């Protein structure tokens, strides 16, 4: 049962069009729960789930404060990596940056995690030692003798064993109720046939939190891939998950097939049979 | 709650 | 410059009942860059009431979004979901199955 933390912002150029468009997302493992956009009206840190409306004023200016530095930081930096990248000013350009914090099922820290990214492209991440930086090009190699020179690890380490872990426990215990819960995957197995001799089986798995859940098919016990076909977990959009599973088998042997579950709300893995 | 650093690339 | 095309798939929110109010969901996913135009069409006609979450990205940056609207399905109604995107020279239609 590990839980994690994780802060997400976007920064799209808008070249004549005004400043960049800046959104920045907040997220308790699959739940989202605070959101800022510049093109909202409030120029606040607005809440998303109920259990963070607990917070003061405090909480609320800081976290605004905070996203405004992040917003204009993004900004300063479109225009640097058009410098480091020899670009014009008339393309459209992305810088996305990760960062967050993950424990285990003790509410131990296990990993912290910051990353950066250029135009859908891997630009600088922190390492797994959480001392160093890995460089994905030689204009990250300029940013990352910037971040060893201000001793950017240290602090951001200080954060990530320290502010970033102790209010991610604090939102699991203020959010008990719906950030600690369980939703088991309800299944069901529908059949269609796409000929006279062959017919398509597929399973369901709905209303399941969290998002990770693994969706096998076996035939005859015997793993199988090749006429399998699996969807992208996909939410519901009440703060639950959806997913399936399809195989095409040949009519009259659906008895061979089970389709296999595996999710954290199940003391044992399910296991779907035709009839 | 977010990090403190005012972090340039 | 990094491009990725955009995953869609067209469900509801609960199993579809005729006759019964449910929501409806295009989910788009796996796309870079953010700037993409979602549609939810009822017989062809674009719903005027979408609503969509807030941009987010997965690991390897690809961004996802969701969008929707309440609706009620009937036997005669089709819906569907139109997808435009840099990656797409031709606007992607995914027709809502309601076993998919």
């Amino acid at each position: 049962g590990s839980h994690s933390m994780r802060y997400f912002y976007t920064s799209v150029s808008r070249p004549g069009r005004g400043e960049p468009r800046f959104i920045a997302v907040g997220y308790v493992d699959d739940t989202q729960f605070v959101r800022f956009d510049s093109d909202a009206a409030s120029q606040r840190m607005e809440p998303r789930a109920p259990w963070i409306e607990q917070e003061g004023p405090e909480y609320w200016d800081g976290e605004t404060r905070k996203v405004k530095a992040h917003s204009q930081t993004h900004r300063v930096d479109l225009g640097t990596l058009r410098g480091y990248y020899n670009q014009s000013e008339a393309g459209s350009h992305t810088v996305q940056r990760m960062y967050g914090c993950d424990v285990g099922s003790d509410w131990r820290f296990l990993r912290g995690y910051h990353q950066y990214a250029y135009d859908g492209k891997d630009y600088i991440a922190l390492k797994e030692d959480l001392r160093s930086w890995t460089a994905a090009d030689m204009a990250a190699q300029t940013t990352k003798h910037k971040w060893e020179a201000a001793h950017v690890a240290e602090q951001l380490r200080a954060y990530l064993e320290g502010t970033c872990v102790e209010w991610l426990r604090r939102y699991l215990e203020n959010g008990k109720e719906t950030l600690q819960r369980t939703d088991a995957p309800k299944t069901h197995m529908t059949h269609h046939a796409v000929s006279d001799h062959e017919a398509t089986l597929r399973c369901w798995a709905l209303s399941f939190y969290p998002a990770e859940i693994t969706l096998t098919w076996q035939r005859d016990g015997e793993d199988q891939t090749q006429d399998t076909e699996l969807v992208e977990t996909r939410p519901a959009g009440d703060g639950t998950f959806q997913k399936w599973a399809a195989v095409v088998v040949p009519s009259g042997q659906e008895q061979r097939y089970t389709c296999h579950v595996q999710h954290e709300g199940l003391p044992k893995p399910l296991t779907l049979r035709w009839e | 709650k977010q990090w403190l650093v005012w972090l340039l690339l | 410059m990094i491009q990725r095309t955009p995953k869609i798939q067209v469900y509801s929110r609960h199993p579809a009942e005729n006759g019964k109010s449910n929501f409806l969901n295009c989910y788009v996913s796996g796309f870079h860059p953010s700037d993409i135009e979602v549609d939810l069409l009822k017989n062809g006609e674009r719903i005027e009431k979408v609503e969509h979450s807030d941009l987010s990205f997965s690991k390897d940056w690809s961004f996802y979004l969701l969008y929707y609207t309440e609706f009620t399905p009937t036997e005669k109604d089709e819906y569907a979901c139109r997808v435009n995107h840099v990656t797409l020279s031709q606007p992607k239609i995914v027709k809502w199955d309601r076993d998919m």
